[PDB]
């Protein structure tokens, strides 16, 4: 069910490539909260990737705790699949967190390392998040 | 893992 602690999902994104804008993956509910991956080009140069939690609310109340464990999967090999981890309380000021410099750029396009094909690379996120607060009262 | 932040 959506109330469930934990959770693991992917979204790829296609014309990687050509990446210009930030892009969201559909919500993943954990805690029976939406969970989204961020992804977006930084300075080309590097690989933005974040883990956001209710964005879209207005409520200014909630907070959840949150570890996760951000992924970029290599379709060739998952042993090399590049992976940091992350704990952080989320809540509307701070919504999202990871980073801007996951992973160069110029790695994660490149044919011969595993991690794209067709133009697309999938990420993944595996998250444990505790209770939230100000959410159901 | 080095240094996570906001976007």
């Amino acid at each position: 069910t959506s109330w469930r602690s934990e959770a693991t999902f992917q979204f790829t994104v296609e014309r990687f490539s050509r990446l210009s804008e930030s892009v969201l993956s559909p919500p993943c509910f954990v805690r029976n909260l939406p969970w989204k991956i961020m992804v977006m080009p930084r300075f080309q140069k590097s690989v933005g990737f974040f883990l956001q939690c209710n964005a879209e609310s207005d409520s200014t109340s909630w907070s959840c705790h949150a570890q996760a464990v951000l992924k970029i999967i290599n379709y060739r090999d998952d042993e090399k699949s590049f992976s940091r981890r992350i704990s952080h309380l989320f809540f509307h000021k701070e919504n999202d967190w990871g980073f801007s410099n996951f992973m160069a750029w110029s790695e994660v396009t490149d044919p011969e390392k595993g991690f794209i094909d067709d133009d697309k690379v999938t990420f993944e996120v595996f998250v444990q998040a505790d209770a939230p607060h100000g959410v159901a009262w | 893992g080095a240094r996570a932040h906001s976007s």
